[PDB]
């Protein structure tokens, strides 16, 4: 059973400044199957990566997923005010999907 | 969403042909694509495929060691490099978007045809024996046709006999003369389009597959063969 | 293309509930569908998943023998029927489309609350 | 008056393969030799052709550009060399001196067996489809069956229509999905080895071929075809 | 004798082709050399023609300026230069020997197939009317019926009315607005697959053709008119 | 609110031509704007799109690297080059303002004639083949005919039989005889104007499509065939 | 449970025969008693039916008139008595209990043949005309064919024509001779067996069915008619 | 899981001939390897025996003193070695894995043709 | 040496019909470690039986093996035209393998 990792859990930055979020699994992601999520306060979950690198259609270019096998990451290039929210990474490689635990960036 | 098929045509035996496949309106460079081919009058059969860069591409017995997919993710484009083709190889090749779990083969190019071929726009000689199968007894009379296409010049048609596991064996050569060590009980006669070979009276040992070959010129044919059981 | 969510709502301990999903914008009969939820305050966490007929039904540990996931094609809805729920089930509970390496979790209902309390 | 044959064997797809047959009893050097191949379950080919020094030699479209027959007169040996080999090339060869008017084939080698395979002791999913033709008119139901030697994990089970000239078309899969913008006339049912396409009422727009496809494995393979007429 | 062809394939609009045909078995240099081509389903049709130097060269004239025969009397091959390529062009070209008042065209290549095309579908919204043909007198009530083969997404259909030598005009949009200045007796109505235009009572000046639109994707189609006379 | 259209005309295949729409009485910079053709007889096709800023343009399959659709917002002109012209563009083009659920093609141009032709006729020999299909039994006689729209002189007709997949074979040449090879049931007859192909005794291999073919001009023509099943 | 049988064999045409069915094993006063019938070759026809007294006897339209049911409950014996008996009352006639919601035909008789026939057959000499269609022009040639199985006596045979409601004309009778009248664009030909009328060039009230007849012997027999359209 | 069997062909007696079987799937380095051939219109007979590092190769009584079976784990391939051939010999030749009580021989190599002829 | 002796040589059904088929050791197989292959013209062996009675993954239900010590049997049920072909017993029990001669089922 796949278990991911997310660091940091939290990350104080500020609206310009680059966040670099990490998601490593305790086995190999076949395919690379892994997507991240944007959550915001009382909303639902919005896909930003899938694929470990496919930007899904309406994300803007400065959210940029790479990594394979069990080290991935996630890279936000200039942060805006609106990108301050949870960031979730996904597993989809097996049959029992599983979830990082989130990065908050604040 | 599509894929824009281009290449193919008339090629000599040992010749080399590349196909292309171009597509739009999926993301290319996400997506597993094959190769599938269609024999003349056959069904589908599958030739290659090709997915992303961490897996491997995978080939048919059929072509793999001669042929090579590729693609250019910058161009969306598909390739399936041919070379060293046989007679063996002519089939109209598809491009297709493999879905899997998603939707199998849902998206398909139209098609090309590729014939592999030296000859003009004549036809070899073609026999055809009749009956396919002969069940009788021994001490019974076997009768066996070969009809030829076009008149067989000079009836240089032969007969042979194959047993299982065995090599063929001459029984009759210039449609009449019996081959040095044959029982008088094999004969073969007719000219032309019209060849038969009789068995008077069948042994225990005459039950086995019978040919007939024409060497009236320099594209050799055989019949599809006659069995008597 | 989206996922209309209803039900949900505060319950006791032991009690039933059923949440529904109704789809439009894509063929929902052969998409994979699954129930996400997220606790309070907590990560998400996948409960179950359906898919076409032949394919087996998926249920995480934490529901299996309580929660039974269906869909209903000719409606182009799907349901979570949960049974003998406990405090643990308090979650924001989302249905979401599965694309797979199309594009993983890409549509997603708006949620709704379940609290199991006494 | 003997022809000793050779080599032979397995050999992986795209591989070489070098077979020999030595004579002995008769004037080889003047002899024209061929090359004569079967395929297993078939008839007779002709594969290849040397003479004397001053004639061509001749190939056979199947193998022209990828074997080379020669002869070492000295040796009174005859010589098939087999490059890039095929699955299609899977047969027992033979030798065989040619007398044309004087014997046809009147000296055959035993014959060896070269198999061109990659794959292990096991054999890939087939599917039978039943029954080979369907007649029926419009308006009447079509019920097709698809059987697959082996369980087709997750029921990865696809249909296709395929009308003259034009590529396959998908309607069916994972058994029983069916594809955007297809009647729901159609539809497909069953699971593991046993799967069927069903019509419920024929229109005159589905008249065609239709081809049953696994791909629940690294090999696909498609079903023989129901035509219905 | 006979001719050995190469070359064809599947090509886009706008592109070219050149084909091939050697020789063999007669004095090519002599010989008068035709292309003769036929498109699927239908008939042969003559070409080009060329021959000894000091003749004219001919075309047919649909390939006037687009296509150029030649010859290599040296290599005994004979050429066809393809350019400006439209579906239209899409047959099967033969090379043949033209023999005259000695046997016309006695000798012909195998052909190879030349496929023009851009994609390979197809699968746009095929708009089909009903009836072809209304005769009607004034005063009459003319009903015109539009079956689409997908269902038209927000009943994006509109209807034309065009008289001989004039442009199409404006009558129905969004299935059931009439247009500005349309008399009341024309009404548009349906959903989905099923549409109908309805004139009430027919005036002298509504005895014309009239289409069907669908402009609900991006490949817009219309039907095929229906005339009311 | 007009389109006033400009261009068109009489050129010959393979050449180039461009058409021109200037807008007025609308922001045409808003507008999309769309090219619709009508040949001859026929309805009415798209051809092109354009549009805002962002210029995703649209092309009929049939144009597709051949035609290019362009504009200028600041001479409200909408421009259609047109290349590698050949006949089936022979059409009147109308340019149209598309408003979509705000009006469909409201606003259209005039339309202008563009005619593909490299010559007026056309006045070649025309064969009609009689009948058009032939329903016979092995063993019937076969009795086809082909008429002349003008006497074929020295009697230079021929005939073909072809078979599905094969080049065409020739039978018959100068009215009456037959080629080598031809067996004695096929005989031709007939002078002038008046030409007959009989099969005395129909074989199983007798039965495929027919051709006659006169050559006694620089045009030659075929007839459209006869399908003796 | 039994249902015993008896009567049927070979009767003459306008004769007469009696059906009988000796039950056993269930109470026959009460059971509904029907007759089902079976042309050879052909499926299952009801006939007719017998009940309880109070209720209707039944019967099918062919035999109303002709036929009678009745039953005999001191015997447990069902009848059929068949009057006017012709050739399309040759079948195998089975009794059967009828249960309806409890079982349809749930017990049958085993079947008796009754064959009704005069002495057939036979010498007759049977024409075969070829093709049973001919589509074609006014001013087109139709060529018709008269097969007989066996060598007509003194050539006499006859061709009429007839048009849609009208009486047979006579166009040709002793194969060539054109009747009185009739225009000298038809012409008939052929001796023995095989027999042709030719329509030299058609005009439109040529278009009709063609009948060829022959009168060398005692019993007349016509062709099945070729309709030119 | 699948054997590759190559090699065979036909040979003179006296003659010599090197089988092979490349195995993937699964652990070659631990399982037991065996040779099986099958003379035409005959049955199957055991030839030959393999296993790990300290454990006693087999061999038939037939083909004793002629014949050698042996492994190249870094390759994971079963050779084996055929001298002294006669025409006994001729058989179709398989390479099988041998899995004893949790499936006898479960995997088997499509076989190879040896025939021995002058 | 373990003989392995089948019976019978060979077996003409019908298919529907039960085909049972017997093979008897000359000693006692140790274990029960006997298994049944299915050979068709042509093809390499494929296993249906071991452990006497294990039925192998994939091998339907009609097949069934039973007996111990010294008599072993193999039924097929329900013969399908696909099952037509040589079935041959083998003891895995010592160091020196043997085979049954076969039963050819036609």
């Amino acid at each position: 059973d796949i278990v991911l990792t997310q660091s940091p859990a939290t990350l104080s930055l500020s609206p310009g400044e680059r966040a670099t979020l990490s998601c490593r699994a305790s086995q190999s992601v076949s395919s690379n199957y892994l997507a991240w999520y944007q959550q915001k306060p009382g909303q639902a979950p919005r896909l930003l990566i899938y694929d470990s690198s496919s930007r899904a259609t309406g994300v803007p270019a400065r959210f940029s997923g790479s990594g394979s096998g069990t080290d991935f990451t996630l890279t936000i290039s200039s942060l805006e005010p609106e990108d301050f929210a949870v960031y979730y990474c996904h597993q989809y490689s097996d049959i029992s999907p599983t979830f990082g635990q989130g990065t908050k960036v604040e | 969403v599509q894929l824009v098929e281009s290449g193919g045509g008339l090629v000599q035996p040992g010749g080399s042909l590349r196909l292309s496949c171009a597509a739009s309106g999926f993301t290319f460079r996400n997506s597993a694509m094959h190769w599938v081919r269609q024999a003349p009058g056959k069904g589908l059969e599958w030739v290659s495929s090709i997915w992303y860069s961490g897996s491997n591409t995978y080939y048919a017995d059929s072509v793999k060691g001669r042929f090579t997919i590729s693609r250019d993710n910058s161009k969306n484009t598909l390739y399936l490099q041919m070379n060293s083709l046989t007679a063996e190889d002519t089939a109209v090749y598809y491009c297709a978007r493999f879905a899997g779990g998603w939707g199998a083969y849902d998206v398909w190019g139209q098609g090309t045809l590729v014939t592999v071929s030296s000859g003009g726009g004549g036809s070899d000689i073609v026999l055809t024996q009749s009956p396919a199968t002969l069940s009788l007894s021994p001490g019974e009379r076997a009768t066996l046709s070969c009809r030829a296409s076009q008149s067989v010049s000079s009836n240089y048609l032969a007969w042979y006999q194959q047993k299982p596991g065995q090599a063929p064996r001459l029984l009759i050569y210039d449609s009449s003369s019996r081959a040095t060590g044959v029982p008088a009980r094999f004969s073969g006669s007719g000219s032309g389009t019209d060849f038969t070979l009789t068995i008077s009276s069948l042994e225990p040992e005459d039950f086995a597959v019978y040919y007939c070959h024409q060497y009236s010129d320099i594209s050799p044919t055989f019949g599809q063969g006659t069995k008597v059981e | 293309v989206q996922l209309v969510e209803s039900g949900g709502g505060l319950v006791q301990p032991g009690g039933s509930l059923r949440l529904s999903c109704a789809a439009s914008g894509f063929t929902f009969r052969n998409s994979a569908m699954h129930w996400v939820r997220q606790a309070p305050g907590k990560g998400l966490e996948w409960v179950s998943s359906i898919w076409y007929s032949g394919s087996n039904t998926y249920y995480a540990d934490s529901v299996k023998g309580r929660f039974t996931i269906s869909r209903d094609n000719s409606k182009n809805t799907l349901y979570l029927q949960m049974n003998s729920l406990t405090a643990e089930d308090t979650a924001v509970y989302y249905c979401a489309r599965f694309a797979g390496g199309w594009g993983a979790y890409d549509v997603w209902g708006q949620g709704t609350l379940v609290t199991v309390s006494s």
